[PDB]
């Protein structure tokens, strides 16, 4: 399952994930590919901010879903 | 009927600068008292109490009012027809004195906020902003009246704009500049950036024309760069779902490769995000929306690609710039932030 993570700056991060993956896992993946600290990552889906502890399937995040990466300061 | 300018400038006029200082000293640089994102942030050693609606935000809105009037004046001198108010004026008829008064009001437009709480405290924060402005005028009436504000009647008018009781955002040149100046600063956070830019473009364009509007948003990018604030990308081939900004909704492509329209081609039917779709439908994509020729007619976004952030900087590196002590100085030092904006302005 691939999801797309988009930033205000116009970057699109294509991640290979599966519903089981938690939001930390996703943030770790984002750091692996882009070197963005999980500390400064804010993931948004369907206008809702995703919480670390929970998984993707908890938010009904499916294939080809687009997430927003808002930068935490 | 375009008035002569007298060298008035945000970056040299001291009345306008002193309003901003007062606003920062008594309101914008003080901790939020509310609960919604009230906790401050440390940038490179300095505290910033109001990162979303603080000094830099407020100075940028004033900076927008100035370039919008400038670009409007040039538009009308080119012979363009601009949208009129109920008395026949356009933004291009704004005088130096009027713009000064507008900018002073702008400096107080979010001083009344107790946090970033949205909608719920709208009236309270707007009334508190009005009160801040009125206290400022009173304490400085000896220099402000009658040279800046003609009388107490002039004052109330700008007080009323700030309070915004009946949300008449298009009622006068002051209403448009304050409200749309405030609005467009959201280009620094709103996603998807293409949907939001097309929407803001459509709100500003009728007042000053297309050429002026392009120039305003091009200059804004410089204003963001100069104040260590995020510069959005623009990608006409963005495949993510389009966001209908008015109502936060969607458009839908039918089973047949056709947008769903109301009986007429008719308007694209608004779709709530929540509502489910009959199988074989899908949301309209940003790239699809931009190449709709009703959109291309009013917005030159199709075929356009703009790089966000700072070219040559990897995204994480751009973060460090945004998180820098320079951002903090912009949020806490009137002269520095205005200095950053002035350089951006010249760069043209
Ligand atoms: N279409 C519009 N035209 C003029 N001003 C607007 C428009 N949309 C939003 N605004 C302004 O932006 C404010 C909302 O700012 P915010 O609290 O950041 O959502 C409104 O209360 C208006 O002052």
């Amino acid at each position: 399952m691939q999801i797309f993570v988009k930033t205000l700056t116009g970057k699109t991060i294509t991640l290979e994930v599966e519903p089981s993956d938690t939001i930390e896992n996703v943030k770790a993946k984002i750091q692996d590919k882009e070197g963005i600290p999980p500390d400064q990552q804010r993931l948004i889906f369907a206008g809702k901010q995703l919480e670390d502890g929970r998984t993707l399937s908890d938010y009904n995040i499916q294939k080809e879903s687009t997430l927003h990466l808002v930068l935490r300061l | 009927s375009v008035p002569t300018w007298n060298g008035f400038s945000l970056y040299t006029d001291e009345t306008v600068r002193n309003a901003a200082r007062y606003a920062y000293d008594n309101y914008l640089g003080k901790p939020y008292t509310g609960t919604v994102e009230a906790t401050p942030v440390n940038f490179g050693g300095q505290m910033v109490y109001r990162q979303h609606h603080g000094l830099a935000h407020t100075l940028r809105t004033m900076a927008y009012a100035e370039i919008i009037v400038e670009e409007a004046r040039k538009a009308k001198l080119r012979g363009e027809s601009l949208k009129t108010f109920a008395d026949g004026r356009t933004l291009a008829d704004v005088t130096p004195e009027e713009l000064r008064k507008i900018m002073i009001a702008q400096a107080f437009f979010v001083t009344g906020r107790d946090d970033e709480e949205s909608s719920k405290n709208y009236e309270k924060y707007h009334e508190q902003s009005r009160d801040a402005f009125l206290k400022y005028v009173e304490e400085n009436k000896s220099t402000l009246i009658p040279d800046v504000f003609k009388d107490e009647k002039d004052v109330k008018f700008y007080a009323d704009v700030i309070e915004d009781k009946d949300h008449k955002w298009a009622d006068s040149p002051a209403h448009v500049l304050v409200n749309q100046g405030h609005m467009v600063d959201l280009v620094r956070v709103k996603q998807p950036p293409e949907s939001y830019l097309e929407y803001y473009f459509s709100q500003l364009q009728p007042w000053i024309g297309s050429t002026a509007t392009e120039a305003v948003f091009a200059t804004q990018r410089q204003f963001f760069h100069a104040t260590y604030e995020a510069v959005a990308g623009f990608d006409s081939e963005n495949k993510e779902p389009h966001l209908v900004v008015d109502g936060l909704g969607r458009y839908v492509i039918g089973q047949d490769g056709n947008p769903i329209r109301e009986e007429s081609s008719g308007e694209l039917k608004f779709f709530s995000q929540k509502k489910k779709l009959e199988e074989n439908q899908r949301y309209m994509r940003v790239d699809e929306y931009l190449k709709l020729d009703e959109v291309q007619k009013r917005f030159p976004g199709a075929g356009k690609k703009l790089d966000g952030g700072l070219p040559g900087l990897k995204e994480y590196q751009y973060l460090q710039r945004l998180n820098s002590i320079n951002r903090a100085r912009c949020e806490n030092d009137v002269d520095f932030c205005l200095g950053q904006l002035q350089t951006a302005h010249h760069q043209t």
